[PDB]
């Protein structure tokens, strides 16, 4: 896996190029504004249980054939597997944001996920709810703007970090459909 | 990539768990230590030809036998890759200092290079000289900070190990 | 799905081996057990409504909290949510005396009820009151034979052990 | 693996329905009849290694190239194998009748056969001449018909139990077809 | 196909190894072993139907009870088999005189014997009788050479210990 | 895997053919000019290591683009892996010419391995000039006309030997291809 460091060191690399001061500043801003990244990696893993329960009772209550005979989330069994992968996907989603680089999402939860679930049955459309109710959710948390529960912050500006979380949520969906 | 943030992803993902507390602790100690490993790269990056002419040169002055017939510097193309090949290094120790690990050198530079080395009969004495020379010739404050000094440095031991 | 036939057969394949006496002694007991799982499963089939409503009932009954703000049964949506879960159960129970094991409530009922309960924060207790009252509300010979009771009984408390 | 009883609870599950007594009175027929079925299936077992010796001898002596170099049965290794594949296919045949549903056979038989015969080179044509062949044996081993062996049973009517043999057996060629 | 060579170049690739001494030596031994194994293959090759007739023809002397109603001789058809199935070891035998090593028997005649044997009820004695008569038949140095007779032999035997 | 004569009893037994003196002859000579294949093959694994190393290295010289990042021979990691291939490839051939049968170079070595080099982005076309300078080098040496190192024989015509590994080395392009 990469990070933003190595991100940048893999792209200088294909160039036979040193990174110096011009390529540099961007990662001196990614230092500059770290404790907010450790902050809103915190807001997410500090409500991970309740996102992914609200967020798969959510792809349900919006389509409740999924709970009738032959739907995909019908018996334990299957409700489990479910919440297991939305438990999985948020879990890669939140080593990405911490990592500032998709590559760790894209390697190890992405690729070969459509084949699965296209050989298991697993209806990717209802899949890419539950995923977008889970990034309604991470947006939220870290912007501190969830209805249901603050969290404590020094005030200041996490559009860029709900927007980087955002674009992770949204590989999801595009590596499935 | 292996620094402080793939270290710990690793592991949390080998054990199934989101990041927990020690997680986000280990990254602030980037946070904290950026500053004097980059100051380190952007020196390297600013003046790395006349660092890899000045490691180049001393690896020869040290072992001009390299220069005879049938040995790895015997004519002018196989000198410049050896040149070469110490600029090479620099770089990635460039981009260990940016990345703030190993893995740049891990991935690029030393896996494999035992085999390659001895199959090219390269003697591995003569990337030491250059790459100790090279920490030798570090002078602090002069070039850069006391801790950009040690990371930098750090790194040059590291290579050398790995080759020893 | 676990039962007589697929135990004896799943353990003769595990060995590579015809069907043998054993094998078709145990089906032996099929033939004699049967009609007494049969009645329960009838009875079962012709009263499930009446049984459910019952059962769901003592649950409430006896944990009101249920009923609270931001609890498993704080609106009517989500309270038949519960007596429908009630109702699955009692379908799996009658599948289990049809098939004459535990397949149905093991596959159906009971794998990954843990995970789900849990994180949907839905108290065992609850179930286990429900199910609970159904293996004491039974009565014999009023509502079905000693041992068609015995056999109903079995997979109540089979599913309660699950759920403990 | 499913039995005829587990295929009743499958087939009313689709439709969330409890299984009740227009639905059982095939299951109570299934028993009633049970001490018949068990016998048959005795019948198989009790002639299994003459049935697949037979099977496998007829299939050659019908098509003599088959032991011709080249032929697929063409050294020990080869004959071995394919009495050996005889065998496996009656073993199933015989878990389906026990279980009185195919599923079994289905599952952990067929299903992949067609594709491994195809890999190796097996002639699924000869395939099918030793199953009907072994379907020929099987029906007159249950109907106590066999010309050179008789068994003892107490008489009856064991005309249900050929037909539901010989529908697995059929069920073999159309899987490698 | 074991042989010297298969041998070799088998444990080398085993170990990731070239070629080296030991193995160029013991194919050595094929260039100084190879000339009486090839007069045994030679002369079998031209005389194998007589070989053939005579090793089946003891096989049913030694064993008359072959031809009665359901044994394995009992018709002519089955008969014919027979003589066809010693023809089918002698050419094996051939075939393991030119490779230097028990490959063919083992690959073509060996393997699956048992099973095949048992299953369609042929009596492996029958076989036993044949390959024996046939060692016992052979003759020093009226059918071939001493070195060709010991070859010839110790690929009879290996079969005999093979089916024993 | 097999050798020259096993080759020859696999022609046969395609026939049901004893294998006798006009079959022989040709086995006859390949023992009596055992000592020249002995000699080959310790021609070759006597100077395995420098004709690997300058093969690979004449595969760069010609295509230095294989040494630019990107290139398929960059970084360490890379140029180790090229020289394990060539000299994985070199063992084989040696293992065909000391059995005299191309079977353990195409059964272990070349099988799979177009798709491998394909699903890798490993270049089949340097691939194949890599195994042309090992071809130049092979021939040479079993013939004693290597420019830098003669070795010690008896003298004598190994033409055939040296068109022998020749076609060992031109069965890997044909793979690759
Ligand atoms: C079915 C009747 C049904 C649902 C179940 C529900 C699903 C849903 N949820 C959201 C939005 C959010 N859910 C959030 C979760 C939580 N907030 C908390 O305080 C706890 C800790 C946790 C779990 C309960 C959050 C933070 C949001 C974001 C909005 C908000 O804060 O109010 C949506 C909206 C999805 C979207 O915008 O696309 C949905 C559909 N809705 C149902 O209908
Ligand atoms: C080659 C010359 C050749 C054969 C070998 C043979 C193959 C064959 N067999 C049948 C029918 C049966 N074989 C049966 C087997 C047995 N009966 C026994 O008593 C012992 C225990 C056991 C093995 C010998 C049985 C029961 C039958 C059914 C008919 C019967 O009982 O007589 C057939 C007919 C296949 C068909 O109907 O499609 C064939 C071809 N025949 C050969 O030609
Ligand atoms: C890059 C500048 C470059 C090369 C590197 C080189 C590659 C090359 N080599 C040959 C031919 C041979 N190489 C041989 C190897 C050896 N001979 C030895 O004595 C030692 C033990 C060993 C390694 C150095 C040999 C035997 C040959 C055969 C010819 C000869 O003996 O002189 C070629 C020619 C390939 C061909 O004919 O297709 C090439 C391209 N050449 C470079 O340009
Ligand atoms: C958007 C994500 C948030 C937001 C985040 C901010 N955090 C700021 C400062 C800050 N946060 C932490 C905690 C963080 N650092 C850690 O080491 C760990 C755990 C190991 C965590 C969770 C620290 C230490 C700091 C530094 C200041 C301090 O000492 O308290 C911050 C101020 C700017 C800045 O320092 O970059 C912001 C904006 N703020 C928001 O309002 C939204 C909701
Ligand atoms: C068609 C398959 C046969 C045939 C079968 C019949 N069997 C009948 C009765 C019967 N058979 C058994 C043996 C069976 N039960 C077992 O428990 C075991 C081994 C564990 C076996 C092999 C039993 C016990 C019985 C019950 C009667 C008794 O006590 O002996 C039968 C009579 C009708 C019925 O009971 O259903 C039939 C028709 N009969 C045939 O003629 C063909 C050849
Ligand atoms: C083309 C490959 C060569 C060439 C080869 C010849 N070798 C001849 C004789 C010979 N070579 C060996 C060594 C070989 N035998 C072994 O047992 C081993 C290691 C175990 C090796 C490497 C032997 C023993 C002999 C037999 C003669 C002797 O005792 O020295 C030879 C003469 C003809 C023949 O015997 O077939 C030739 C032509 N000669 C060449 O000039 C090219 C370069
Ligand atoms: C939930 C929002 C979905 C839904 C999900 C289901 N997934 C099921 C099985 C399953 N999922 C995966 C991929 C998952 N495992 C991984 O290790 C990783 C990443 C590393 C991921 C993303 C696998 C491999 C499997 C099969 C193994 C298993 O069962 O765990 C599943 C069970 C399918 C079945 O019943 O056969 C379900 C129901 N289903 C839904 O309807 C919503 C949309
Ligand atoms: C300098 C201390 C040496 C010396 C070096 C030579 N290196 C030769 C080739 C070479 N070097 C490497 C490692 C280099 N390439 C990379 O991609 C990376 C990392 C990204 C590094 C550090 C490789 C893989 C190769 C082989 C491929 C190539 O030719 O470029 C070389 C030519 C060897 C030859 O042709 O025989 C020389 C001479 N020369 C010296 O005198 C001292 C020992
Ligand atoms: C240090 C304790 C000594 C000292 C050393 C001197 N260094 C001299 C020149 C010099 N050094 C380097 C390598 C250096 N520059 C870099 O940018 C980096 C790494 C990023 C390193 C290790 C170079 C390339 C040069 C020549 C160009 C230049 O002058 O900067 C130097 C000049 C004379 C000489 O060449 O020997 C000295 C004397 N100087 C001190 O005062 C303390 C005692
Ligand atoms: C048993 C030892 C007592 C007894 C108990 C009574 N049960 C009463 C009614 C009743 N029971 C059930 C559940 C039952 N019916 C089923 O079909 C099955 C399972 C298949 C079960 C466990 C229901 C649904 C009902 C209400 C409908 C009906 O009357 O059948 C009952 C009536 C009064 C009451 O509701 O409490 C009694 C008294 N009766 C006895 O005589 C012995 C002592
Ligand atoms: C006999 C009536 C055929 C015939 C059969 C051959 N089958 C050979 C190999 C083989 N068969 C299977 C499938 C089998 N194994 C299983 O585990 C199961 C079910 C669970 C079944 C049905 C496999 C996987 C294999 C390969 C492994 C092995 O050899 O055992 C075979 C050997 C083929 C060869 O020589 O390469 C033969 C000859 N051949 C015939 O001509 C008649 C029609
Ligand atoms: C002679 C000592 C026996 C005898 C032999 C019979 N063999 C029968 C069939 C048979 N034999 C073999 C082995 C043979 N086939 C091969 O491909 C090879 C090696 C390449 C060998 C050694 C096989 C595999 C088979 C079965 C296929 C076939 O029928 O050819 C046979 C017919 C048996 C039957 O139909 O029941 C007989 C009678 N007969 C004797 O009296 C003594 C014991
Ligand atoms: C040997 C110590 C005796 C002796 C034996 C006799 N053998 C007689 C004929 C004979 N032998 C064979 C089999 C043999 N010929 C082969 O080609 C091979 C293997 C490649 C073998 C094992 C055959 C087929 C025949 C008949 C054809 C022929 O005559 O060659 C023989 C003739 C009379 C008889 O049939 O018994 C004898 C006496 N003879 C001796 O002088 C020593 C003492
Ligand atoms: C060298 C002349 C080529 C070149 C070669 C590369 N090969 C690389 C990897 C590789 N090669 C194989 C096949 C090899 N392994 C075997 O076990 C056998 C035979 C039994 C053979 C022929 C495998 C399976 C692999 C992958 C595993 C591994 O890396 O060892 C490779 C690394 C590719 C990469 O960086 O991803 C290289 C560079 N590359 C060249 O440009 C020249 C033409």
């Amino acid at each position: 896996m990469l990070d933003a460091f190595s991100r940048v060191v893999v792209n200088s690399d294909a160039k036979a190029a040193y990174v110096g001061g011009s390529d540099l500043q961007a990662l001196k801003s990614f230092i500059a504004d770290g404790n907010k990244r450790l902050d809103a990696v915190n807001s997410i893993v500090s409500n991970a249980s309740c996102m992914v329960s609200d967020a798969v009772s959510g792809m349900i209550c919006e389509n409740p054939g999924l709970i009738s005979p032959g739907g995909n989330c019908y018996t334990n069994r299957r409700m489990a597997a479910c919440l297991r992968d939305g438990e999985i996907i948020l879990r890669y989603v939140s080593y990405a944001l911490l990592a500032g680089d998709a590559s760790v999402l894209e390697d190890r939860c992405l690729n070969g996920l459509k084949e699965t679930y296209i050989a298991l049955g697993v209806p990717t459309n209802s899949s890419i709810r539950a995923v977008s109710i889970m990034k309604a959710q991470a947006v939220a948390f870290i912007t501190n703007t969830a209805t249901e529960r603050k969290m404590s912050f020094a005030a200041g500006d996490c559009t860029s970090l709900a927007s980087e979380v955002a674009s992770y949520f949204d590989r999801v969906g595009a590596a499935i459909s | 990539m292996k620094s402080v943030i793939t270290t710990v992803v690793s592991a949390a993902d080998a054990a199934g768990r989101f990041p927990s507390n020690s997680d986000l602790e280990s990254i602030q100690g980037n946070i904290q230590r950026s500053a004097a490993r980059l100051e380190a790269a952007e020196k390297l990056a600013g003046n790395h030809e006349a660092v890899v002419k000045e490691a180049g040169d001393a690896c020869f002055a040290k072992y001009a036998y390299l220069k005879n017939p049938g040995e790895a510097g015997e004519n002018q193309e196989k000198i410049n890759k050896c040149y070469r090949d110490v600029d090479h290094y620099m770089r990635l120790v460039n981009y260990c200092l940016v990345v703030g690990g190993t893995g740049p050198l891990d991935e690029w530079g030393i896996a494999g290079a035992r085999e390659v080395y001895r199959t090219l009969n390269l003697p591995t004495s003569a990337y030491v000289a250059s790459i100790a020379y090279t920490r030798d010739r570090l002078c602090v404050p002069r070039d850069m900070s006391a801790q950009a000094g040690v990371e930098f440095s750090a790194y040059l031991d590291y290579l050398i190990n790995a080759l020893s």
